[PDB]
């Protein structure tokens, strides 16, 4: 109906407005996150059989 | 008529807006790096008594405990270590489609095909302790908030916050076109996401009560969504065969995981513990592991007679499991 | 020490429980129950009695459990359907003057059942409310069913139609016609995995029970033909 | 010359049935009530190519028993136990797929896992019965001068009986399995052939060989291959110097190929097919 075409015009309007970053910054972020843990995961790395709990 | 015209000026508006913001694909910064390489895995555990097809499964806090629904109608919460039983508990409508364990780990609940939300009580044995009503749609998937208040989303277009003490709805989310799937929490719970039938997944905040960003980078049904540990990212699996990774602060997606020689539909999508490795089940009978910064395949997870439906991962990054229509779960290392 | 002594006890007792329900898990049979608006699934339904709404019934030490669904143009949740052992379809036949003529719906809903991924072997029964209405508004009526369908001036009565006594010539021309319309769809696709069961039933009828055990019978007996290879 | 033929249908027998085991050993998915039967055939026809073939084919090939009267009596009751143990399973099939068919409601609460391995044991034991008591222990042994010479032999290992025996074991082992197979795929073909014209009758506007086929190889391949044998036995029995001894080792070596293609016949599903590409491959 008229409403539904209505209501998607103001908050399409809310969504136009937003603060923005450059995907370079964000892409940066992830690899530092995913370097600084990288360590601290046994699924990536396969730790010895000693500590493993299923074993 | 004069909207569509306006609406249609505003979706190409910020089309252009996510466009400027494009210095370089994240493929051209990661292209330098290490690959992980070949990851061989083995299964460690096998869990049967199951008599029917298998939905949906979640681990519990601890790493320990698990939980999972089939179509007999029986929730049964198991033992990792030991791949013995605890409990079984029986249910009033035999179609489940979702399942959930509690972070105090107290309660567990389950909804199906019928529109009503169950909450057990686990430390009294076990009997249902609240039913919850008012969703108009058959339940997709519920998650635990709190240990008093839960999300749930449900197959009419919407997203309810429920109070468990009063039984009654605080918050209601709208604004989907067609069927809700799936769902998943903030780490730190302030925010969550949601990907809808209609290939658009979109963002809410419980506080805001309103909705904040939309994302359509998809082309057909939506089957599940997952978080990134960082909170800044989450990943999505449709029925195209493809997987893409969005971003919240880019406001737009960043890479897409697809390979040629499949053509079948995707169950689920995990991360791992460092969010390198991103797990997605398939309904080639089997599991595939991908590479979140490369887009690499870096192995198979087979071994299962039929779809693979459930997929998750603990809470400590040690062990990963599956669930299958084949009525049996593995537990991969 | 004793945990373990105590969980091994209580995994055995619920060993023994699951052991004890699987049986009747097996011993049982599932049927689907679907249909159009103002079909009468719910009548139907009535008979065999005497969110989802289950039903129970025993005949001949055999025991039934069908379901009834439910509203939506794309159906997901029919995946999980994709083990019982028929799909009951129930259709308005008097209504091809009603209301995208209700039955054009109807014909393109079956069409949209047969031809789905996860219901490859499926059978389905067939049922065909509303015979009495057909029957006082198709003779001694105003209208006649070429208007709303071009290719009944093309058609002949089938000389395989058996006609129940007091019958005119001309209701069961529209019967049968109203049939083939479903019947042609069925044929095509199947692949000989899936079958069609037409049935003919009105409100003052008491067979019903007997002909889905004898249609259910008669299913398990062909698939069970088929896996030997010997059909 | 004969050696290589030997050898080959020894291969023959040995590779499909081990292979078949393997395959049902393996995967969880093909673990069913009625695959517990190929699995006992399976292992009846590997212990008979294992145990009987190679040294039928070294007496007959030396033409002299080299081992004593133990290991002779020893072979001709394995080799008894075999065979008889070789066609229950398939009456035993047959009547499974007659209880399937024709009583669809109750096949599920008739045949249960617990009480498939007690029928196969029975089996087994009855087979076992005929074989081993009546050979191991001097019942099989004949009064005629030449059975008495071959027996003081420490080198003459030959298959001299009486005719209660022979008319016994003949009876027990292939007539009893044979008319029962008879009149139940007599009544599965009646069956399938009313499922077939009461489709015809319901849509055969607008769309009996296939079940006539499959009967035709189940039937004939085994009625063929132990017919002869299980008749001339009683003839050479009931009146002497009628049967030559060549032409009696003849038949039962005919006899003795049919256990090399029941994996032929009994394992043509596509499951198995998958089965088989799966490994081996
Ligand atoms: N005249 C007539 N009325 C019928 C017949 N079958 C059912 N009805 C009437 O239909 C009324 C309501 O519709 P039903 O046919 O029961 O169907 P329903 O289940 O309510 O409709 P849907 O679930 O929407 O398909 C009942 O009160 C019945 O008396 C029939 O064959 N003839
Ligand atoms: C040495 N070959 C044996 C000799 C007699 C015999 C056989 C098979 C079944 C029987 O009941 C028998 O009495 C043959 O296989």
């Amino acid at each position: 109906s008229i409403a539904q075409a209505r209501k998607l015009v103001e908050q399409l309007k809310m969504e136009a407005n937003i603060d923005r970053i450059k995907v370079s910054k964000a892409a940066a972020d992830l690899m530092a996150y995913c370097e600084a843990h990288a360590k601290e995961d046994p699924l990536l790395t396969p730790v010895p059989a000693s500590e493993n709990p299923f074993r | 008529d004069q909207l569509r015209q306006e609406a249609e000026q505003l979706k190409n508006q910020i089309r252009d807006a996510r466009k400027a913001c494009a210095d370089a694909t994240l493929s051209q910064i990661t292209n330098n790096i290490d690959p992980v390489g070949r990851i061989q895995m083995r299964t460690r555990r096998t869990l049967r008594g199951h008599l029917a097809k298998i939905y949906a499964m979640h681990w519990g806090t601890d790493s320990r405990l698990l939980v999972s629904a089939s179509q007999d109608g029986k929730l049964i919460i198991w033992d990792s270590y030991t791949t013995n039983k605890v409990h079984a508990i029986p249910l009033r409508s035999s179609w489940v489609m979702t399942c959930a364990y509690a972070p105090s780990g107290n309660y567990v609940a389950c909804g199906g095909l019928d529109n009503i939300c169950s909450i057990y009580n686990l430390k009294t044995n076990v009997r249902v302790s609240r039913e919850l009503a008012g969703h108009t749609g058959y339940l997709s998937c519920c998650r635990f908030l709190d240990d008093n208040q839960i999300v749930t989303s449900s197959g009419d277009t919407t997203c309810a916050l429920w109070d468990i003490e009063t039984g009654q709805q605080t918050t209601t989310f709208t604004g989907h076109t067609g069927d809700v799937m799936s769902l998943s929490l903030a780490p730190d719970t302030r925010l969550f996401v949601s990907g809808a039938c209609d290939a658009s997944a979109k963002l809410w905040d419980v506080r805001e009560g309103m909705c904040r960003q939309t994302f359509t980078g998809h082309e057909s049904d939506i089957n599940a969504i997952c978080f990134f540990p960082n909170g800044n990212a989450f990943a999505t699996g449709s029925d195209d065969a493809t997987c893409r990774l969005f971003d919240l602060r880019a406001d737009q997606e960043l890479m897409t995981y697809s390979h040629d020689n499949i053509i079948c539909g995707i169950t689920s999508v995990s991360f791992s513990k460092s969010g390198r490795l991103l797990l997605a089940g398939y309904d080639d009978f089997n599991c595939n592991v991908w590479d979140a910064l490369k887009a690499d395949r870096a192995g198979v997870l087979a071994g299962h007679d039929n779809r693979v439906s459930c997929l998750g991962v603990t809470d400590d990054g040690m062990a990963v499991a599956t669930g299958s229509w084949d009525s049996f779960l593995k537990i991969w290392n | 020490r004793n945990e373990e002594k105590a969980q091994r006890e209580a995994n055995k007792k619920i060993e023994k429980q699951l052991q004890k329900d699987k049986q009747v898990y097996r011993a049982t049979h599932r049927l689907l129950l679907l249909g159009a608006g103002e079909s009468g699934k719910s009548t139907i339904v009535k008979q065999m009695r005497i969110g989802i709404f289950e039903t129970k019934f025993q005949v001949d030490k055999v025991n039934f459990h069908m379901f009834d669904v439910g509203r939506d143009e794309r159906r997901k949740w029919i995946q999980c359907f994709n083990d019982v052992t028929a799909i009951i379809f129930v259709v308005a036949s008097s209504s091809y003057n009603m209301v995208t003529n209700r039955l054009q719906e109807a014909l393109n809903l079956f069409k949209s059942i047969w031809n789905n991924r996860w219901l490859r072997t499926i059978s389905v029964i067939l049922f065909l409310n509303k015979q009495d209405l057909l029957a006082e508004k198709v003779l001694a009526g105003k209208s006649k069913i070429e208007d709303y369908f071009p290719e009944f001036a093309r058609y002949t009565t089938p000389e395989d139609a058996t006609p129940e006594p007091g019958e005119d010539p001309r209701v069961t021309r529209a019967k049968y016609f109203i049939r083939d319309e479903f019947l042609r769809i069925s044929t095509a696709s199947g692949d000989g995995r899936h079958y069609c069961y037409p049935h003919f039933t009105c409100a003052v009828d008491t067979e019903n029970i007997r002909r889905v055990f004898n249609d259910c019978r008669d299913i398990i007996q062909r698939m069970h033909l088929r896996q030997y290879e010997l059909l | 010359g004969m050696g290589i033929v030997m050898s080959l249908i020894v291969l023959a027998i040995v590779f499909g049935n081990v292979l078949v085991i393997t395959a049902i050993a393996k995967f969880e998915r093909l673990q069913t009530v009625t695959n517990y039967f190929i699995t006992s055939l399976a292992c009846a026809d590997l212990v008979m190519g294992l145990a009987v073939v190679p040294f039928g084919a070294a007496h007959i090939l030396t033409k002299t028993w080299t081992f004593g009267n133990f290991w002779c009596e020893f072979w001709t009751s394995i080799d008894v136990l075999c065979v008889t143990a070789s066609i229950e399973t398939l009456c035993v099939i047959a009547v499974d797929r007659y209880f399937a068919i024709t009583s669809p409601f109750k096949y599920q609460s008739l045949l249960t896992k617990n009480k498939a391995r007690v029928i196969i044991l029975m089996v087994w034991i009855v087979s076992g019965l005929t074989s081993f008591l009546p050979i191991q222990m001097h019942w099989y042994r004949a009064t005629h001068q030449e059975a008495i010479n071959c027996y003081a032999e420490e080198t003459c290992c030959d298959f001299f009986t009486n005719q209660a025996y022979a008319i016994a074991s003949s009876i027990v082992s292939f007539y009893v399995p044979l008319v029962i197979m008879v009149f139940v795929y007599s009544r599965v073909f009646q069956e399938a052939k009313r499922q077939l014209q009461k489709i015809d009758k319901s849509e055969g506007r607008f769309h009996e060989h296939k079940a006539l086929k499959t009967l035709g190889i189940i039937m004939g391949t085994f009625t063929l291959c132990w017919l002869p044998f299980f008749i001339v036995n009683i003839v050479h029995v009931i009146q002497d110097n009628l049967i030559r001894k060549e032409v009696y080792i003849l038949l039962n070596w005919i006899g003795y190929v049919n256990s090399g293609f029941n994996p032929l016949i009994y394992c043509r599903s596509p499951d198995f097919r998958i089965a088989f590409q799966e490994l081996l491959c």
